[PDB]
């Protein structure tokens, strides 16, 4: 996603970003959200098992 | 994605990403509430003998 990389599950998501912001970020410093740059759409990424 | 209680279904899902993952207690806190009642019960209705 527009440089940003990794693996997991992709799943739709109720987040409130800012109209500014990319993509999100949990307190360990590993992301757990991602705008889809085509179609503004929060995406929540979950490692799977 | 919510969380049921403490440990009704959590989906399984104590993981973190880069491989770190936490495993469940052997004994249950049910088993260990018998244990302590049992003992309890025991010590009031029959002293040191038991
Ligand atoms: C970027 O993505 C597409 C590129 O064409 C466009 O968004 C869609 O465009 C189609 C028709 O071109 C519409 O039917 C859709 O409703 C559009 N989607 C959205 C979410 O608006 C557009 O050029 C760009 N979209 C955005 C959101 O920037
Ligand atoms: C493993 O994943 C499956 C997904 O199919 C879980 O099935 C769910 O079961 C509950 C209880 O009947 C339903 O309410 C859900 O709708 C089911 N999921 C889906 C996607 O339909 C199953 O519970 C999971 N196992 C464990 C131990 O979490």
């Amino acid at each position: 996603f527009n440089g940003l990389t990794g693996t997991g599950v992709l799943t739709e998501s109720n987040k409130k970003f800012l109209p500014f912001q990319q993509f999100g970020r949990d307190i360990d410093d590993t992301t757990d959200a991602v705008r889809d740059p085509q179609t503004l759409e929060i995406l929540d990424i979950t490692p799977c098992s | 994605d919510c969380l049921g209680d403490i440990a009704a279904r959590d989906l399984i899902c104590a993981q973190k990403f880069n491989g770190l993952t936490v495993l469940p207690p052997l004994l249950t806190d049910e088993m260990i509430a018998q244990y302590t009642s049992a003992l309890l019960a025991g010590t009031i209705t029959s002293g040191w003998t038991f």
